[PDB]
RNA sequence: ACCUCGGAGCAGAACCCAACCUCCGAGCAGUACAUGCUAAGACUUCACCAGUCAAAGCGAACCUCAAUUGAUCCAAUAACUUGACCAACGGAACAAGUUACCCUAGGG
RNA sequence: GCCUGGUGAUAGCUGGUUGUCCAAGAUAGAAUCUUAGUUCAACUUUAAAUUUGCCCACAGAACCAAAUCCCCUU
RNA sequence: GAAAUUGGGCGCAAUAGAUAUAGUACCGCAAGGGAAAGAUGAAAAAUACCAAGCAUAAUAUAGCAAGGACUAACCCCUAUACCUUCUGAUGAAUUAACUAGAAAUAACUUUGCAAGGAGAGCCAAAGCUAAGACCCCCGAAACCAGACGA
């Protein structure tokens, strides 16, 4: 750089020599002199000089736009309907390429959010993760995805390439303890059970078309064949290469987090596990 | 003529004090002391305006909920009429809306 | 008082150094000495357009009185000299009427002298000879 | 509207505006027309299917709306089974 | 009391200027005020008028024989002017008798000798060396530096011109400085 | 300006004392219409728009700024020839004289900001030398700003700052957005 | 105005232009301080300027202070023994030259 | 006496144009039951709200009149729909006379 | 009645709104318990993006005066 | 308008700051209202120059009181006081001091980082974070509560 040869020759920089970036301050107007101040820019003497205006909307007498149109629906629910994220087969394939997400492993709730591909806010009433067929030609992963909703063709995109998608459920509570676990360890609650869907999205999470988690595993090979023929790709059968015991791995319902259980209490500190074994506990934690 | 026939005294001023010379040490204490404290928590005042920026309004209101029940009788009720004055303000008062 | 205003013996005193040779209480009372300070600062603006003016009237009350001495009027004097090419202004002449009377006389004599050959040139018309001090120098 | 409550020193919105219009994520505002279910013996069929319509707004009818509501309603939103949703982002304008 | 200082400053030097026209001190003279070098500024008065002289000798049309009393009467607790003054009123009044002979023949020279005790008076001289920085350069014993005294070092000047630089040139200074008045 | 907090106060017409009823009739006198002998025009009332309570000017820079704003200082104190770098604080002696004739031979400035990488472990003597000097600091490696580094002429780094310096400033570069305070666990911070 | 403000009438010193030329400014004093941010343009002037400008005419003779002074001053004298005291406070060298040849031109 | 809507003159020839200005009117009736559904492009009562016109298409056959009217909320109804001389007609969900005792803020 | 408080009551009404210098800038209307006021428009202002704007020639605009609309060239 | 849930002074310095030198003087039957003001020096066992207003120093034809000027103060010539309210009466003896534009939704400008930003929560189809930059003073008749008063 020429600029800090050029910062020998000055004096030196002080707290006497700082200047702001011409552009940041405006400078304040104040209502002094001809220009600013003699009606200081309210006008003539009327109602908005006086500063009482009245309310927004208020259209002088008649009956305002805003009340004039009827009511109708539009957000008539607006707080209770469900969001689920969008992840684009585009988007995954650039986190999958980036490390930012490992295909060696299941892709839970959890690495997409420690990637950061994915942002996703339980408040706000996000349930989760939709994948999205955008980018589903140029989509080249062996990938395991747990996905709260997924369309046909990203299903057949993941499922072409040797992948296996299934549809997981979360509560507000639950998924706002996978998104960001850590923040819960320091809680101190024993690891809680997710609870299953309610009577709207069991017929979802039940269906092998859309590779529920609560589905049967005996119906899965006819819809996976029955993609397989309907997008024109042989069905490469999991069973035979090396990644098939990753490919297989899910955690069951009722289980948050992978490898633990429910009721478990996480020492961060003293890095343990404190597991119960009264047996009402075990009743509850285990139904 | 209200103007001074003596100049005042001069204003000698330590550069060197030791408050000067000091001014500033641990501003990063966030950013290069693994993140273990904030520099908010570096700054000393009302217990209500610790770490808080607020116009006037906002400023009693929250000095009122966090500081409001152990304030004096005449102090209070004060504090409740510039509430009250300061709602009828910004509220229905002023040029832009 | 947070800041209050300190310099203000030094407004006062640049409005009440333009009143001091005025007459009464506004040579003192600031709210009084501004109103007139103001429209003596007016008045000595416009007064600029006045005294050009002014001049130009004193120059054609001097020129008018010393060709008068001459038997000459002032249009006759003007015009008969812008006709010799003459270019001379106002403040010229009425400045050689007072200085310089004989130069005065000698273009009282040439402008009534070309005075005359008008008259003789436009009575006697049509194709003759023009005068001598009729004649003019084309430039190109 | 209040432009600073008593509780909290926040912008309030004004739930009549909620009550009736939509607002898209590019800054439309959707309504409903006015008397689109009134005297229906005495229209006209053509006037009857103008006014089942989905009308955009003005644009200071827009800005508007827009004052009169705070940032939770000029946000995101990926419903299941949205039927505007092909309407929140704004295609193909050339300004 | 207001806060400040700036104020209290500018009143401060008001005042002192209503101090110096109410009272204002007896004048001294310049080399006894700051921004002084003697050396510099006669070199200053000879680039001045355009001229070139032997300093030294400029330096002894400066001084006066008042000057030299006035110092030994100050050395019990130098050259004089007179040889200089002498020469260069010779001179002047004998080249202004010149000038005035050749541009008018017909005056009696009873109008020339008080043509020439004009244009050498006490007035003409001392308002001229006023404003040619001779007064500022005379070591005087006295001052203001009173008119015969400074008449005596302006005739002094003239003198220093004529050894420096001749007859001619001294003639064009006296022709630009005593005729034109 | 963010950890100030001006205490600032005045009365406003209601907080001065008394001035509850009109001084005279509305009409009859020929004096002025006045309402209470409180109002902002009375010698005595309340203050139109004073400054009101402690107010605070709390801001934050985003962290990346305040990163770049010491980096910046460094280069610049480096620059301009005024970074010095030494192998430790240890002086041969805990006068202070000592350490204003060694920065007057070096020619280093009016005032040196010595920094060390911790509190705890400051050597003895340089703590003696600078404890008594006005303009000589010492600051542990943490207490490291950008006013106390332009305010001083000189600055002094021992190598072991330097390194930790390098660490925790070149951290902000490539690092993700947070998904939470990075004072709780992560895989790989502390 | 010009009836709160003194006249006169149009004159020269000696008669300036009848005999020959002189030049009516003897003394300039600029006065500088080392240190301080009003001087700057005072200070770049006498390192630049003022040896060229004391050449271009040596019947002047040029006096620079340099004491710590907090607003800077220029103060020709002339040899009518008039005064002018002008600032040269903040200004840059060209408008310190401009003003100083200003000075110089005038009586 | 009037308060909303329409026609004509004022306002002669694109549009617009007032008045306690000049004259007429309106607050429906009749026929049809595809007076179904959709949809390019437009006009527009000087804003908004309301109003108007409409090709192609699917489905079928093989509206007249100028005005002829009323927002939102609320009701009634399973639903489709329906609801004011809200005529002060952009409509406050429901409120009369009077004060030389008037009072205050202002204007002439 | 008077006092204190609510109370800095409220006021579409009256009065008042403090340095400098430069720049751009005036007359369609619609609703309204509305005509001492507001809201929208029109006009005005700044910033931005782009491409035409203004003046206009033939041709053209209905039956029962002056002009205008439209409009390429320039 | 919730909840679950989450976790010493960039103060004032005697018209300012407290009403405060004092709830005193004064006013009121009472409840109640409620002031003003001081400045030597180390020692008192050491007794300047500046507001308005005037005085020194009254006045000379003619006129918003000046301006152009001028040898010259006046005489000559030019010149319908200021604020505010109207398309074009109001208030002010004069001096000093006091006395009136408070909000960062969105846009803009300037940085940082950037498919991500932000020191959790929030936003994101180039965004997000930070800053800068916008919103006055006085004045009724009243209404209500509680006292004090024949
Ligand atoms: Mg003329
Ligand atoms: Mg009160
Ligand atoms: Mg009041
Ligand atoms: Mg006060
Ligand atoms: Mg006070
Ligand atoms: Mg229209
Ligand atoms: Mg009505
Ligand atoms: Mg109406
Ligand atoms: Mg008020
Ligand atoms: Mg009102
Ligand atoms: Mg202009
Ligand atoms: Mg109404
Ligand atoms: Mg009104
Ligand atoms: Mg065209
Ligand atoms: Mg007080
Ligand atoms: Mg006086
Ligand atoms: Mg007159
Ligand atoms: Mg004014
Ligand atoms: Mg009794």
């Amino acid at each position: 750089a020429r600029a800090l040869d050029l910062l020998r020759g000055l004096p030196r920089v002080s707290l006497a020599n700082l200047k702001p970036n011409p552009g940041s301050k405006k400078p304040e107007r104040r209502p002094r002199g001809r220009r600013r101040g003699r009606k200081c820019g309210r006008g003539h003497k009327g109602e908005r000089q006086r500063g009482t205006r009245p309310r927004l909307g208020f259209e002088g007498g008649q009956t305002p736009f805003y009340i004039r149109i009827p009511k109708y629906g539009f957000n008539e629910g607006h707080s209770f309907r469900r969001q689920y994220k969008p992840l684009s087969l585009n988007r995954l394939q650039y986190l999958i390429d980036l490390g930012r997400v490992d295909p060696s492993q299941p892709i839970d709730l959890t690495q997409l959010v420690n990637g950061r591909g994915v942002t996703i806010q339980p408040l706000k009433r996000d349930y989760g993760v939709q994948l999205v067929e955008e980018g589903a030609d140029t989509f080249t992963a062996k990938v395991n995805i747990e996905v709260q909703l997924a369309s046909e063709l990203a299903i057949a995109a993941i499922e072409k390439n040797g992948g296996v998608v299934t549809t997981a459920f979360y509560d507000p509570r639950s998924l706002d303890i996978v998104c960001k676990p850590v923040p819960f360890f320091l809680r101190g609650q024993p690891i809680p059970k997710r609870m299953l869907p309610p009577e709207e999205l069991v017929p979802y999470y039940t269906d092998a078309k859309n590779r529920g988690y609560l589905a049967d595993p005996a119906k899965f090979p006819e819809a996976r064949l029955e993609l397989a023929r309907k997008y024109g790709y042989i069905l490469p059968d999991i069973t035979k290469d090396e990644l098939f015991k990753m490919l297989c791995t899910r955690k069951d319902p009722r289980q948050i987090f992978f490898g633990l259980a429910p009721g478990w209490v996480v020492n961060m500190a003293d890095k343990k596990i404190l597991k119960p074994t009264d047996e009402n506990l075990l009743k509850y934690y285990t139904s | 003529i209200g103007i001074r026939l003596t100049l005042p005294p001069p204003k000698v001023v330590d550069r060197w004090n030791e408050k000067r010379a000091m001014f500033g040490v641990y501003d990063n204490i966030g950013i290069l002391g693994n993140f273990e404290k904030h520099p908010k928590e570096l700054i000393r005042g009302p217990i209500w305006l610790r770490g808080w920026k607020g116009n006037e309004l906002q400023r009693c209101i929250r000095k009122r909920k966090m500081v409001g029940s152990r304030m004096f009788a005449d102090d209070l009720h004060n504090l409740n009429k510039r509430i009250r004055y300061l709602y009828k303000h910004f509220n229905r008062h002023g040029k832009f809306r | 008082l947070r800041n209050r205003v300190t310099d203000r013996y030094f407004r006062i005193q640049e409005v009440l150094k333009h009143a001091r040779h005025f007459r009464g209480r506004k040579n003192r009372c600031y709210r009084l000495a501004v109103r007139t300070v103001i429209r003596a600062f007016v008045k000595c603006t416009k007064a600029r357009y006045l005294k050009k003016k002014n001049m130009r009237t004193l120059w054609i009350n001097r020129i008018t009185a010393a060709s008068q001495e001459h038997g000459l009027k002032y249009p006759a004097l003007i015009g008969n000299l812008v006709k010799c090419q003459v270019e001379l202004n106002r403040k010229v002449l009425a400045d050689l009427a007072i200085y310089e009377p004989k130069t005065f006389k000698s273009l009282a004599a040439l402008a009534s002298r070309r005075r005359h050959e008008g008259f003789a040139a436009a009575l006697g018309d049509g194709k003759e000879p023009e005068g001598i001090f009729s004649r003019v120098v084309q430039y190109h | 509207l209040t432009y600073f409550s008593a509780r909290k020193g926040k912008r309030k919105t004004v739930k009549a505006v909620i009550d009736r219009f939509l607002r898209l994520h590019c800054g439309l505002w959707v309504r409903r027309k006015a008397g689109y279910k009134k005297k229906l013996w005495k229209k006209t069929p053509a006037r009857k299917k103008r006014l089942r319509e989905f009308v955009f707004c003005n644009k200071t009818q827009s800005k508007l709306l827009d004052k009169m509501t705070t940032s939770f309603w000029k946000r995101r939103n990926w419903y299941v089974d949205d039927p505007y949703q092909k309407y929140h982002d704004r295609t193909n304008l050339k300004v | 009391v207001k806060k400040g200082f700036r104020a209290a400053f500018r009143f401060q030097k008001e005042l002192e200027r209503q101090r110096l026209l109410r009272c204002p001190p007896p004048p001294v003279r310049r080399s006894e005020k700051p921004n002084w070098d003697y050396h510099a500024e006669i070199q200053a008065f000879g680039h001045r008028l355009q001229e070139n002289f032997s300093l030294d000798l400029l330096k002894t049309a400066f001084v006066n024989s008042c000057y030299i009393k006035s110092e030994e009467a100050k050395r019990q607790q130098l050259k004089s002017n007179q040889e200089l003054s002498e020469q260069g009123t010779s001179f002047s009044q004998t080249c202004l008798t010149q000038f005035l002979e050749d541009e008018y023949p017909d005056m009696p020279t009873e109008g020339i000798k008080n043509l020439v005790d004009f244009l050498t008076g006490e007035e003409v001289v001392c308002h001229v060396a006023r404003n040619l920085a001779v007064e500022q350069l005379t070591l005087s014993e006295e001052f203001p530096v009173p008119p015969a005294v400074l008449q005596q070092t302006f005739f002094a000047v003239i003198g220093a011109l004529l050894q420096s630089s001749g007859p001619e040139r001294t003639a064009l200074f006296i022709r630009d400085f005593l005729i034109t008045q | 300006n963010f950890k100030r907090i001006s205490y600032a106060k005045t009365k406003t017409r209601a907080e001065v004392r008394g001035g509850g009823r009109k001084p005279w009739p509305q009409k009859g006198t020929g004096r002025a219409r006045h309402g209470s002998i409180r109002s902002p025009l009375w010698r005595g009332g309340g203050v139109a728009h004073g400054p009101r309570g402690p107010t605070s000017y709390y801001y934050m820079l985003p962290m990346k700024v305040r990163a770049l704003g010491l980096k910046v200082a460094l280069t610049v104190k480096l620059a301009q020839d005024d970074l010095h770098i030494m192998d430790s604080l240890e002086l041969p002696t805990g006068d202070p004289q000592y350490l204003t004739e060694l920065a007057h031979y070096r020619r280093w400035g009016d005032s040196v900001l010595l920094v060390d990488l911790t509190h705890e472990e400051m050597p003895q003597s340089i703590v003696e030398a600078t404890s008594r000097l006005k303009t000589f600091n010492l600051i542990p490696a943490v207490g490291l700003n950008v006013h106390s580094m332009l305010k001083h002429q000189t600055l002094v780094l021992t190598l072991p700052t330097v390194a930790f310096l390098e660490d925790k400033l070149l951290w902000q570069d490539s690092r993700y957005r947070p998904l939470y305070p990075f004072s709780l666990p992560y895989s790989d911070f502390p | 105005t010009a009836r709160g403000t003194p006249s006169r009438f149009l004159a020269s010193v000696l008669h300036n232009g009848l005999g020959r030329y002189v030049q009516q400014l003897q003394r300039l004093s600029f006065s500088v301080s080392r240190d301080g941010a009003s001087s700057r343009g005072a200070r770049e002037f006498v390192e630049r300027e003022v040896i060229d400008f004391a050449r271009r005419n040596p019947g002047v003779v040029i006096y620079v202070n340099s004491r710590p002074c907090c607003v800077p001053r220029v103060v020709a004298e002339y040899l009518n023994g008039a005064v002018r005291e002008e600032s040269i406070h903040c200004k840059s060298v060209e408008e310190i030259s401009t003003l100083v040849q200003k000075l110089a031109d005038q009586s």
